[PDB]
């Protein structure tokens, strides 16, 4: 055995081989094991090399021979990942043949600088509501989905990235955005499913799915975050827009947890790595806004973190909150009490936005924003005497911010439905009806009155209620 | 001289010297890089190695590649000329300007100044912020503490400060970004570029900048506040002018420590913090500080996880500072801004014989009105509003409008309202708060005084909500 | 025995969240009697 | 000679591991080729583990290390006085060394059962609500106690300040030297108090032992211990000494670091199993000599902070079950306008009465029973109408009696002039008088008592009590003044 290029297996346990020789391997180089499997080496030692198995480690004995690679971890990037479905290590695992990437990027490549990027300036829609209008997301920016199991966070990733079809489906460059679906630790079955609600909203043409689910080894979850981004960076700095879900953070913690302790790392705070707050600081650093000199591409980042029984003062969900721009905070309350999509408006932040949200929807969600305010201030009263005239607006504002899933509206058709309920339309109607008012009312709008949806307020004034009186009979 | 790697894990390398070994505290400069890649050494483990601790990336790193001596801790450009420039954690330009051409350079390790050395000296330093002016006002030379749970307000009040006191300010500024977001740092710089702070055209810039956000590894981290004082600290010693020390977040610095404490081989502490956390913590605060050679006034923000105020970190923070700012949830949640807690919130000069009986009085009423309000709010949650006495619903009223009064338009954060930023003078915040106690305003809704400057602002509001009425 | 003025309000309780709404209602209910007065006082 | 010297084999966090050494004493001084000195806490086999009491950064792979030959100690004396110096004794205030004569092992064990004899003589803090109702005596160890920023150190402070009274007269029995211990303080704080103690002319009379946040962990720890043993000079040679520790938090946490650096096993949050210990024996060295032994004494006034009012915490628990007492604190309290601070209900002193002179004793009984009564009652003054006279009487003799225990800071009150305002209190003559009016009339029936009463105010201080003729005397004196108050 050449010991500078080579080694053998010493030891191998649960994912980890300890290697002799390799004396000219580097930090975060990629190994091959003789059997086919690929490694990274973590630990570097005196006498051996810690080397983290990248798929089943069960394969591995002692005495095989271990190579070098030459090369720190990195993955294919590039268009030819659009529609496709990979591995943590970019290996195509939908059936459909080798992805013909002609580019590949390091994994760990460190976020731009204070110099490459500029204020965050166009909007990132999500179709949804609730957050368009009260917590609007914009190009660049990280912003965190946060709750307990089956709140309905997935469903928010999913809606946005369907939303983007009538973007990518126009003819204005700009407004097009590239979307990358990071799945850790989930069921195959989910995935599966998740893949095929994309397929059939057509949005799979610009989505890549990165997955490392449950029964891919612990390496392969801790870098599949990683290697997606790669694959978003790609997009940031080549003058494109790409938005990143990492669903979820907690599930890739979890497994780096494991592979640090079984590497012999001392355990820290929840037996977790003393770095774990890093591991995730260093990811959603490279969402960016560039510049013009840069190529004024950007790159979007909504992770995804499981709280139990509420506990965002945990560790880890404290760790991230306090690294994004703003956060949606998804509560099992709202949710079972009707309010789907489960956000807690009040609690719920994102970083002002660029003017641009929009022009009018920055008219009545303004409005709508200073009614709930002033609503959540008396909302506990939920006999009443005149306490009613202060829950009225608010308590119609509510259902209005109630959506179904898969139907991202458009920025009109969500200022259109807004309004109804801002200026005073539904005071009267059966707070439990206007679920069912407003899905008939939209369907008409839509069918009919598309030129009602035009340039997106002297005309459209008179027109809407003229439509809103006649409606509700 | 000249060592070899022999253990790299994560921010931790190992290396071994055959002949000189080199004290902690050195900087070591490894060979065969890119860019510029330092190790501090920070233990010395027998037979001849030490194990140090990196200042970027270790990905790369190979057994047996050679590591230099540099003879000396990390030095970095002092001077006139780091005005107006952004440096890393070991003195580099990160601004893409070119070289700085100091001819003068610090060692980022240094002792505290010793307690000969100590200044008395204690006098206001007015901000135009009524809160702070009037129940912690901050001194000149004085040490600053702002608390705060995550998105509470501490960044926009650290940039308010530096609106309201650096543009102001007729000596020098230094700005140290330690483990916040690099975006943050892009808002500040160009801020500072369109305000004329800096200035990218000549030699006049009046600040430095510093910064080591949180997409860098912990050594970098747990070193660029040292880097940021370091700079401050040349100002205030070998010059004639005062200084001013901004540092967001200084629980980073901290936070940084605790990420590598494990691999250096310490058995954890209490909350998985380093068993140094306060040791640590003091070298490095000691060195933040007015001496009898000059002033400097130290603006820290500090992070307090999960908004838990009794957590090691910002816990050992309180000793280090004579003014403290308490931000808090529930006050933000309820709409005021700045959320400062004006029952949580310190100053060491709040006494009558530094800012007059007049402004203490008013001060402690103000104080004492909003804990009585306490207990009240407990027999409300059961008996309602209306059948207190007449005694405690004025003692609520007035309550309320001294808490909307303490809220304030800041001038940076013009972009989330829309509405101008207002500066207070100090005897109008005195006036406005001794009108309200003495039952002046108790004819005016509460609305009124909400997000104003003095109280004039807050009879005219009530003037043009009448109309609208 | 030990101060605990405000523990309601910090417990965001049920009770807590009421009693800040109770508080609300009586102050918007003064505002309009208060800007109504101050518009009769305008002439 | 392995004997005698050593080699550092490691160094990192301040400990060094020693080659050699092989007659080192546990607990026995050492030095470093630099000129650092150090401790030999571990003795092990093969090597000697030592904290090194300065900057540990200085120290190499290889460097020599030395035997001193003695165990941890520090110079004590009258000649520390007036001066600041550091955890070893070493002057910091600039003013020259420290002309010592003689020097005090550290970790000398307390005086045992024989000994002693029950505290009885008063240590006079000056304060109002502590020497009425929390009183303290020579010997007595009382624990002040609450969250950062409630007046904990002010309390400390106002008690030296007081002592001046006693140490300008003649009466040599009354004389308290005092020593104030700075631990995990930054140094500008410490100053502040420095310039306080001179300012009042209470420096002549104090020691200030400082150990800062930026000296080394070994330093915070052994500060305690090396003031403890300066006062301890005073207890043995019959005079009486107050020492304070602000604060044991700040020693704990040093002791722990310390402790977890050479891999002790760790505890209840990380604390070592002997930090009980590190508090018990410095605690149990202060102490009230009989007779027999010269009649001196010690007391000490240890400082705990708590965090969020938590005295079932680790090194809160320890602190409180060792001292005799506590005067707790609250912020609540606090911004209510309660200055000082002092949570009566939650106070103790568990000498109590024996601590008092006679006239105090007379008064602060029925004050004591008074505000028990009131505070059970106090929650109906809020909101309660139509409630029987009786709890009326308790409520308004309750919030009168409240007012008279605020006091404003650097202002200790000798003993009679307490008790002339307890006294007006206690027999009711502010009964009629409205409650926002009791300061205004404590402060003029004081001067208006100082100004042309000094016969009656200067005996009850030398009998220590109040005869029959006295508070006749004082019965007229508040019964005529009262009478033309308000003007
Ligand atoms: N807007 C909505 N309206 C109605 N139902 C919804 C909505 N959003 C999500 N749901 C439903 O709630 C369930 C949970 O949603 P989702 O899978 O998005 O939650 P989650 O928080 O990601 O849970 P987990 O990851 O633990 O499975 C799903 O059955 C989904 O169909
Ligand atoms: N009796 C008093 N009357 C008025 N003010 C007081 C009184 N006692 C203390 N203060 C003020 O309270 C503040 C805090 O007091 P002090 O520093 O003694 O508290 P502490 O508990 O020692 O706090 P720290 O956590 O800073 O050690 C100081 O500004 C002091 O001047
Ligand atoms: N003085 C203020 N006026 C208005 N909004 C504020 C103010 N301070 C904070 N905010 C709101 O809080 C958000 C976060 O504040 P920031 O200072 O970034 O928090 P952090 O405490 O995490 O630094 C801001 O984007 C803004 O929405
Ligand atoms: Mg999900
Ligand atoms: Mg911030
Ligand atoms: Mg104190």
């Amino acid at each position: 055995v050449d010991l500078e290029e080579t080694g053998r297996v010493l030891s191998i346990g649960d994912g980890i081989a300890r290697v002799h020789g390799l004396r000219n391997v580097q930090a975060e180089e990629m190994v091959e094991f003789s059997s086919g499997l690929k490694g990274m080496s973590l630990n570097l030692e005196p006498d051996n090399v810690g080397v983290v198995v990248f798929g089943n480690d069960k394969l591995i004995k002692e005495g095989d021979i271990v190579k070098r690679t030459g090369a720190i971890v990195d993955v294919p990037v590039g268009e030819e990942l659009l529609g496709r479905v990979v591995d943590a290590l970019g290996n195509a695992i939908d059936g459909k043949g080798p992805i013909g990437s002609k580019a590949r990027r390091r994994v760990g490549l460190k976020a731009p600088g204070i110099i490459p990027r500029i204020s965050v300036r166009e909007p990132m829609q999500t179709g949804i509501k609730a957050v368009d209008s009260l917590v609007p997301i914009g190009r660049g920016q990280r912003e965190l989905i946060i709750g307990d199991r089956q709140t309905g966070k997935t469903s928010i990733a999913i809606d946005t990235i369907i939303n983007q079809k009538r973007f990518n489906d126009g003819t204005d460059e700009k407004k097009k955005l590239y979307c990358i679906y990071v799945a850790i630790g989930q069921k195959r079955s989910t995935v599966a499913q998740l893949v095929k609600r994309l397929t059939d909203a057509d949005a799979m043409k610009y989505t890549i799915v990165v997955s490392a689910t449950a029964s891919d080894a612990a390496p392969l979850q801790y870098l599949a975050p990683y290697s997606g981004c790669s694959m978003g960076e790609y997009f940031r700095d080549n003058g494109k827009h790409a938005l990143i879900i990492y669903d979820d953070l907690s599930k890739q913690a979890v497994a780096y947890r494991q592979m640090s302790l079984l590497l012999r790392r001392p355990p820290g705070r929840e037996a977790y790595p003393g770095d774990v707050f890093y591991l995730h600081s260093r990811l959603l650093e490279r969402a960016a806004k560039m510049n013009d000199a840069f190529g004024g591409g950007s790159l979007t980042a909504l992770p995804v973190i499981e709280t139990q029984a509420g506990d965002v003062s945990a560790y880890i969900p404290t760790n991230v909150i306090s690294i994004t721009d703003g956060q949606i905070f998804l509560e099992t309350e709202l949710f079972y009490k009707g309010i789907r999509p489960a956000i807690n408006v009040g609690l719920s932040v994102s970083r002002v936005g660029s003017a641009a949200q929009t022009r009018a929807m920055k008219q009545v969600a303004g409005t709508m924003k200073l009614e709930l305010a002033q609503y959540r201030e008396v909302a506990a009263f939920a006999l009443d005497a005149a306490t009613q005239q202060l829950l009225s607006r608010g308590v119609r504002l509510t259902e209005l911010l109630k959506q179904g899933q898969y139907s991202p509206m458009a920025i009109e058709e969500q200022v259109a439905v807004i309004y109804a309920g801002v200026r005073g339309y539904l005071d009267k109607l059966e707070p439990s009806k206007i679920t069912k008012f407003e899905n008939a009312f939209l369907s008409h709008v839509i069918s009919q009155h598309q030129a009602l949806l035009s340039k997106i307020d002297a005309k459209l004034k008179e027109i809407v209620t003229n439509f809103l009186a006649g409606f509700e009979a | 001289t000249t060592g070899r790697i022999v253990a790299v894990i994560g921010a931790v390398v190992d290396v071994q010297f055959d002949e000189g070994l080199p004290p902690i505290l050195n900087a070591l400069e490894v060979q065969g890089r890119e860019t510029r890649l330092v190790l501090e050494v920070a233990q010395h483990l027998g037979e001849s190695t030490v194990r140090t601790i990196a200042m970027d990336g270790t990905e790369g790193l190979v057994r047996g590649q050679k590591v230099l001596d540099s003879g000396a801790p990390i030095r970095i450009p002092v001077g006139p000329e780091t005005l107006g420039r952004i440096m890393n954690v070991i003195g580099e330009p990160i601004d893409e300007r070119g070289p700085i051409k100091t001819k003068q350079f610090a060692a980022i390790h240094a002792e505290a100044p010793e307690f000969v050395e100590m200044s008395v000296e204690q006098e206001i330093l007015v901000t135009g912020i009524k809160v702070v002016d009037l129940l912690a006002p901050y001194a000149k030379g004085g040490k600053i503490g702002l608390f705060g749970g995550a998105g509470v307000g501490k960044t926009v009040l650290i940039m308010e400060l530096i609106n309201n006191v650096a543009k102001a300010h007729g000596g020098y500024s230094v700005f140290a970004g330690v483990g916040e977001r690099t975006r943050e740092g892009n808002d500040l710089y160009h801020e500072m570029i369109e305000s004329g702070v800096i200035n990218l055209k000549d030699a006049t810039s009046k600040v430095a900048l510093v910064y080591g956000q949180m997409n860098e590894p912990p050594g970098a981290r747990a070193r660029v506040a040292l880097t940021g004082l370091t700079v401050a600290e040349y100002f205030r010693d070998q010059e004639g002018q005062d200084v001013l020390l901004f540092i967001d977040n200084i629980f980073r610095f901290t936070q940084a420590g605790s990420e590598v404490s494990a691999l250096l081989g310490r058995i954890p502490s209490a909350v998985g913090y380093q068993p140094t956390l306060a040791t640590d913590m003091g070298t490095m605060q000691e060195r933040i500080t007015t001496t009898k050679k000059g002033s400097i006034t130290s603006v820290q923000a500090i992070y307090v996880p999960a908004d838990d105020l009794t957590d090691p970190a910002p816990a050992t923070t309180f000793a280090h500072l004579d003014a403290t700012t308490v931000l808090s949830r529930a006050i933000a949640e309820l709409g005021i801004y700045p959320a400062v807690d004006p029952l949580d919130s310190t100053s060491r000069i709040m006494d009558p014989n530094i800012v007059g009986s007049e402004h203490y009085d008013v001060a402690r009423g103000v104080q004492k009105i909003l804990q009585d309000y306490k207990s009240l709010q407990d027999i409300i949650a059961i008996l309602g509003m209306d059948e207190l006495s007449e005694e405690d619903k004025l003692t609520v009223s007035r309550a309320r409008k001294i808490q909307r009064f303490l809220s304030q338009p800041f001038q940076v954060a013009e972009v989330f309202t829309g509405h101008l930023g207002k500066l207070v003078p100090l005897k109008e915040t005195i006036k406005g708060f001794q009108q309200i106690l003495a039952g002046e305003y108790d004819h005016l809704p509460e609305q009124a005084f909400y997000m104003v400057g003095p109280i004039e602002e807050a009879v005219a509001k009530a003037d043009k909500l009448a109309e609208e009425h | 025995v030990r101060s605990s003025a405000g523990a309601v309000r910090d417990a965001g309780g049920a009770f807590g969240k009421r009693e800040q709404a109770e508080e609300e209602r009586y102050f918007r209910a003064r505002a309009k009697e208060q800007l109504a007065a101050l518009k009769k006082h305008h002439e």
